[PDB]
């Protein structure tokens, strides 16, 4: 109910002063107003790192000072137990001891006996701490362009990105969540550079009248400490006119990009207050764009600060989803970092659950309900893929208290009480399972009842906030899992605790071997299907559910399920649909018009099998039908889920020409965008099986012929095929699938190669007002998908033939596009990213030799994030395939030494995803000194961020995981 | 020098004002 934490807190005043750009330091004093709880509270603990305190003071009395860092290395630096398990357990216990959720110590000021007698008299105190941040090595960021003479004034900015508990790294506090406080914030800033944090503009004139300004932001609204961040430097734009109080802060020469970017946000506010039945529960809302991003999502109190990658300036069409997608994320996680709050790390999952569900509801009534279901399919793809890679993602209410583990989910790391042990794969699937558990709450409880629940939560939050700090009656904003469950059961009490003990408290992905049997094939038994499941390693036995069957022309049959899963079950049978030449359309689904006796329609009243088409269960369903039923699903079905799962099932085995015909019929209608992308991939995989069975034409030429008429297109489609984004996505996708069309003689895509060359010839001027960039990028990706691995028979790598014959033309085109984007550049060098992927594929086919020096020169510092991340993916795969130890040493040294966090994040991420030095396959000899240097990089040099040593924990998961590394 | 003399990397100070300019 209540927090197990003494020393309640009310007020805190920050005052940043003397912020430097040359020695790059910060000095400041912080002010805490504290009501202690119990007597003999002598060793009062706060917590921070990289903070040299100048002095501490309580009412003109400098007391004692304790400053420890057990977040650093093991207490013996040469602890020979250099394995995963001992380091994981010792680090979990050590950083739990860093956490003040016990009698612990990181910053323990000792109360003297005089002030102890004062605590015996009055438990009301004030804390004044003068301190100084150095050159910030994990707590702030000083983005400075390398000029330093004049453009350090105009062109640089100062901010703080970080994780949830990164407030420790910036200014000293408690465990930085779950301390409902109020703040006064004093900012010694430049006259041009504007400081952006929480609260309100409560005292701002040209302040202190000497040379600079000083900002007073007061946060009276009670939040936690894990919401404060200070962006200094950008320029003010009000993009108000619809709701009059939305403020934005961005760097100069980026301002009409904001004038296009911000709008449609008022619609998101309108829909969120249709959901919540309130107002926006603040004064105003702030947004800062910045050329760095620890997290792309990041959402704080009345303020969203994230990357200058999401502008999307009116011509750059393929961020039409992404921009307001990330804005919806940075409003939802905003709303649930503001008021509703966890009591512990194990109690969080409700928050990001309801936030992801709220921006999913936003994705419902803004764009693409079928794309919304496709996003749910991508969520299931992510969850099934990761929890078949690794174990489950469990949502604990249960602790390991009493030095206990209780962790079957400890295949790698600790998960119960602590954030900074987890991986971003685990964190992403935490959010993904939060999405789908909220969809299970949809599946058992009505949406209107959820609106009632959420209105009750925000009613208790807004009533408990903005008051005179009611003593002992103020922690109602801690709305964690237990009381939230009680509120749901008060609204509608059902079997939601079985839903918890299934999906919240048993982290398992469930496959489904629902074996199709065929009764009423003029049979004695009537329409029966067997249920079966067993697949251990990561399995789960889920019982009572329902099953959806569509008839030929008839009812949605729904059938119960049972536990003890060696089962046989029935169907609420259709009539005997006989004389079906007369029974043409007896109401299939409304007024849909379809006629085929082409199936096995002698004695078959069934068409399709389905288990929960609204996608309740974390599922991977495996079964078999007749192939005619699968192909008849792809002429029309009212589920994009059914369409793309039949697309996968018909990507596996078949090759008739009627499949190609029905695929081309499905691709020429108004059905869906990405269904046709994966259907062109069906055409690719099936025409790859047309080596000896080349019955049709060379495919997908007639699809460009019969669908696109500019001026009737005399054999060639050239100009101005836009303003219909169906054709935009389709022309973006299809030549990539055309480049896969291969029959095995030399795989011979020569007509397709020349056709793609002719398409690259025929680009448009400014008649298209749509910045023809991604079309070029995916055609270069089709050139990358022109993999020809079998040219170098003996030695043709090293400028022998000036290698021949079409590879040289592809080199000409990628040279042209690289130098055009060196001269033109149009939007982020995305063409250069596709070209570098093409150059790596050519290095993987032995045409351009395996040399990292181009990728080395594009992994340098002063480039864009995407260029650098593509070159780093390239050099990670280079270290995987080739035996380059020296570039791995440089890669680890740049993991140690660079100021950008996200490139380190993604180096570690896709170094874990694409590993060299593979466990129990050790030919390049990691045992020599690489185990030692990786152990050092886990211990030392990684006190900057938590996630970098989390990625290093992922590295030792991949590299020599549950054993000694076979050194000694 | 004859066939494919690709332009080497510049890397310069401020990437976001250049690579995000219409």
């Amino acid at each position: 109910f209540e927090s197990p934490r003494p020393y309640k807190l009310t007020h805190q005043v920050v005052c940043i002063n003397n912020i430097n750009f040359q020695r790059k330091s910060v000095v400041g004093f912080v002010e805490l107003t504290i009501f202690p709880t119990v007597a003999n509270l002598n060793r009062i603990k706060l917590n921070s790192k990289q903070c040299r305190i100048y002095r501490v003071r309580i009412n003109d009395l400098e007391a004692a000072f304790i400053y420890n860092d057990p977040t650093l290395e093991v207490c013996h630096s040469e602890s020979k137990q250099r394995n995963l398990n001992y380091f994981s357990n010792a680090y979990a216990a050590a950083v739990s001891a860093v956490d003040p959720d016990a009698g612990n110590g990181e910053l323990c000021i000792k109360v003297p006996s005089e002030l102890w007698k004062h605590v015996d008299e009055l438990k009301v105190l004030k804390i004044h701490i003068n301190f100084s941040l150095d050159q910030p090595k994990g707590g702030l960021h000083f983005v400075v362009p390398s000029v330093e003479g004049s453009m350090a004034e105009r062109g640089a900015h100062v901010f703080s990105c970080g994780y949830q508990n990164s407030t420790r790294f910036w200014f000293p506090c408690v465990d930085s969540y779950s301390e409902l406080c109020t703040w006064k914030l004093e900012f010694t800033v430049d006259a041009a550079m504007v400081a952006v944090s929480n609260g309100d503009l409560v005292e701002t004139v040209y302040t202190h009248d000497m040379r600079k300004k000083t900002f007073h932001y007061m946060l009276t609204i009670p939040t936690a400490a894990s919401n404060i961040s200070l962006a200094i430097g950008p320029f003010e734009i009000l993009v108000d006119p619809y709701m009059h109080e939305v403020t934005h802060f961005c760097l100069p020469q980026l301002l009409p990009l904001l004038k296009h970017t911000t709008s449609y946000l008022h619609e998101v506010f309108e829909f969120y207050e249709e959901i919540l039945t309130c107002r926006y529960p603040y004064s105003c809302f702030k947004t800062v764009f910045i050329d760095e991003a620890y997290v792309e999502v990041a959402a704080y109190a009345s303020m969203s600060i994230f990357s200058t990658n999401l502008l999307h300036s009116a011509m750059i069409i393929d961020e039409t989803p992404l921009t307001r997608r990330c804005l919806a994320q940075s409003l939802a996680q905003q709303f649930f970092g503001c008021f509703i709050s966890r009591m512990s790390w194990s109690d969080e999952w409700v928050l990001k659950g309801i936030s992801g569900y709220i921006y999913g509801l936003w994705m419902k009534k803004t764009f693409g309900v079928n794309e919304y279901r496709h996003w749910i399919k991508e969520e299931l793809d992510k969850i099934v893929a990761y929890e078949l890679k690794t174990g489950g993602v469990l949502l604990h209410p249960i602790f390991g208290g009493g030095k206990e583990k209780d962790n079957p989910a400890s295949h790698l790391h600790f998960s119960i009480k602590h954030p900074h042990t987890l991986s971003w794969e685990y964190y992403s699937m935490f959010q993904c399972k939060a999405h789908l558990v909220m969809r299970l709450i949809e599946n058992r409880i009505s949406m209107e009842f959820m609106l009632q629940v959420f209105n009750k939560l925000l009613s208790l939050a807004s009533t408990a906030s903005s008051q005179k700090f009611q003593s002992h009656m103020w922690s109602q904003m801690l709305v964690s899992t237990s009381g939230f469950l009680k509120s749901i059961s008060n609204v509608s009490g059902k079997d939601i605790q079985p839903l918890i003990k299934q999906w919240v408290d048993q982290s398992g992905v469930v496959k489904f071997y629902g074996s199709f049997a065929f009764n009423r094939k003029r049979n004695v038994l009537e329409l029966e299907i067997k249920q079966d499941y067993t697949s251990p390693g990561t399995q789960k036995y889920v019982g009572p559910l329902k099953v959806t069957v569509q008839e030929l022309d008839g009812s949605f049959n729904h059938t119960l399920q049972i536990e003890e899963n060696s089962l046989k079950h029935d169907i609420p049978c259709h009539s005997k649909s006989r004389r079906n030449k007369k029974k043409k359309i007896p109401l299939m689904n409304g007024e849909e018009v379809d006629m085929d006796l082409s199936a096995m329609d002698a004695d078959s009243p069934l068409l399709w099998i389905r288990i929960d088409p609204d996608m309740s269960v974390l599922r991977k369903v495996e079964f078999e039908q007749a192939d005619f039923m699968w192909q008849y699903q792809l002429r029309y079905e009212r589920d994009v889920v059914a369409q793309q799962e039949s697309i996968l099932a018909l990507e596996k085995f078949p090759t008739p020409a009627s499949r190609l015909a029905l695929t081309d019929i499905l691709e020429q209608e108004q059905c869906f965008y990405r269904v046709r992308m994966s259907a062109c991939f069906c055409l690719a995989k099936i025409a790859n099986s047309m080596v000896s069975t080349w019955t049709g034409p060379p495919a997908m030429k007639s699809l460009f012929t019969r669908m696109f008429c500019c001026k009737s297109c005399p054999n060639i489609v050239k100009t101005n095929n836009f303003m219909s984004f169906q054709s935009y996505f389709l022309q973006k996708t299809m030549p990539v699938a055309m480049a896969l069309l291969r029959d095995v003689h030399n795989l011979c895509p020569k007509e397709v190669l020349t056709f793609i060359l002719d398409l690259i010839k025929y680009n448009d001027n400014r008649k298209n007002k749509f910045s023809d960039n991604y079309y070029r990028a995916e055609m270069i990706d089709a050139l990358a998908n022109s993999v020809t691995p079998a040219v170098s028979v003996n030695n043709e790598v090293r400028t022998l033939d000036n290698l021949n014959p079409d590879v040289r033309l592809i080199l000409e085109e990628i040279t042209r596009f690289l130098n055009m984007e060196k001269l033109l550049p149009s939007y982020r060098h995305t063409i250069t990213v596709s070209c570098l992927r093409a150059i790596r594929v050519l290095q993987k086919n032995g045409h351009v030799p395996s040399d990292p020096a181009l990728f080395k020169s594009y992994a340098e510092y002063g480039h864009f994030v995407d260029i650098r991340i593509a070159a780093l993916e390239a050099v990670v795969d280079y270290t995987k395939v080739d035996r380059s130890y020296e570039e791995l040493q440089w890669l680890l040294n740049m993991i140690q030494n660079d100021p950008v966090p996200y490139v380190r994040h993604k180096i570690l991420n896709m170094l874990t995803k694409n590993p060299p030095f593979t466990k129990n396959m050790e030919s390049p000899l990691c045992n020599e000194a690489l185990v030692d240097q990786l152990w050092k990089l886990m211990n030392s040099g990684t006190s900057h961020d938590w996630r970098l040593r989390c990625g290093a924990v992922d590295l030792y998961f991949t590299l020599f995981g549950l054993s000694r590394p076979s050194c000694l | 020098v004859s066939t494919f003399p690709l332009i080497a990397a510049r890397p310069f100070t401020i990437p976001y004002l250049t690579a995000l300019l219409p």
